[PDB]
């Protein structure tokens, strides 16, 4: 899966 | 008053999902000159962050289309040109970013928080970049990603509570760095655990104002080392 | 500017969600003169079918702003300034789609489909001017509304067997256009039920290559008879 | 809620 970056949703 | 009528035509796009004009209006208002507020950074941010993020998206759809079709010529070289034109766009937007860091946001952050912020905005945006450079410019793309991401670990390190949102997110996000710009896992895997137990070690100091996002960062953290611990 | 090449660009532009670009690859091949096949028919409407609903979206949200915000005189002005910068918009999109539609593919509609599909986007378009219109422009726009949709009701009941997947989307859209702008839910109801009703007692005449939006269409308009009888 | 019309996906 993708990795989590803070904040999200592109 | 022309930036507290700025500052209400942004939320007003924000809740038609209007993220370009959101974003031109926080432009002008940094572009002002004056400190942003709180307030008036995070809209700064989630336009920005909306705006680009649309583009990291559509280009990650065409560049697997472009390796999908390797041997179908005339598809490939479709998607590639396609993909260089979505580039430029997200290139645009990322130094457009990274020129009001350095012009108004990161020269004028008085405080150790917005400083950190900020300086975690500059080290974001290269990163957007670094995704999508190659060879010649990538080298310096990936360094000034890296020195803004250490001054700021730095600083939220000393000036900082673990369990601080900006400070974990930070965390979460040089990570990353380490782990898909850098190739580096086993550091990625470190800097991430490290800032995990840090939290959990101290969870007296969360705020109320904060705790949920201080523990969904906690999370997230945790979920990126239990993806990259069982693949190295 | 070769027609393949632009379809493949917009199927591109489709799969990266980019619904400007996609839109502006099929009115370049529509531009081109020629009728359109099913596939850039379907690409055509799926284009400008985000490219508008993007902005009906955001008009509905600054519109219920600029409703609740009546007694502050200077935020119900920028909210009001807003909603017609949009408004502005979605009326630019909608007269490019309908001039479109004159001008290329309602006369060169070779076969009732067509000319049945072409018809059904010519109501579906001026019925979202209509959600916007006031007053004197309003009452035009509802009737080329209108107009358009009852011959593509017509031409699709004399043509089309009842599960053909245009004729119930006609069947779907026209009776939203009875029920939300003639405001008349007796004659959305009735239209909705008859077109459910007729599908439903053939369905051995669905195809492998229709039956799913066939099916999808029906449960729609079941689905917009349970809410508008409550 | 809303009506549904089709296409859908706005």
């Amino acid at each position: 899966r993708e990795n989590n970056t803070h904040p999200e949703w592109s | 008053m022309d930036k507290n009528e700025l500052v209400q035509k942004a939320k007003l796009a924000e809740q038609a999902e209007r993220y370009d004009d959101m974003a031109a209006c926080m432009k002008s208002v940094t572009e002002q000159g004056a400190e942003l507020s709180n307030e008036e950074r995070n809209l700064l941010s989630v336009a920005y962050k909306n705006v680009v993020g649309a583009r990291r998206s559509s280009w990650r759809v065409v560049s697997s289309i472009e390796q999908k079709t390797e041997g179908a010529e005339k598809k490939q070289q479709m998607a590639r040109e396609y993909r260089e034109k979505i580039e430029t766009e997200l290139r645009d937007i990322c130094n457009d970013v990274l020129s009001l860091l350095e012009k108004f946001l990161i020269p004028n952050a008085s405080q150790a928080e917005s400083k950190v912020f900020y300086l975690k905005m500059k080290g974001d945006y290269y990163r957007y970049l670094a995704e999508v450079a190659a060879g010649d410019d990538k080298k310096g793309i990936v360094d000034q990603s890296q020195q803004a991401y250490q001054e700021a670990f730095e600083i939220s390190k000393k000036e900082m509570q673990p369990t601080h949102p900006i400070r974990l997110g930070l965390a979460l996000n040089f990570s990353v760095f380490y782990y898909e710009i850098l190739n580096s896992p086993e550091k990625a895997c470190s800097l991430a655990k490290t800032a995990f137990d840090e939290a959990i070690a101290e969870l007296d100091t969360l705020s109320e104002e904060s705790y949920k996002d201080s523990t969904l960062i906690m999370q997230l953290l945790r979920d990126n080392l239990t993806l990259w611990t069982s693949d190295t």
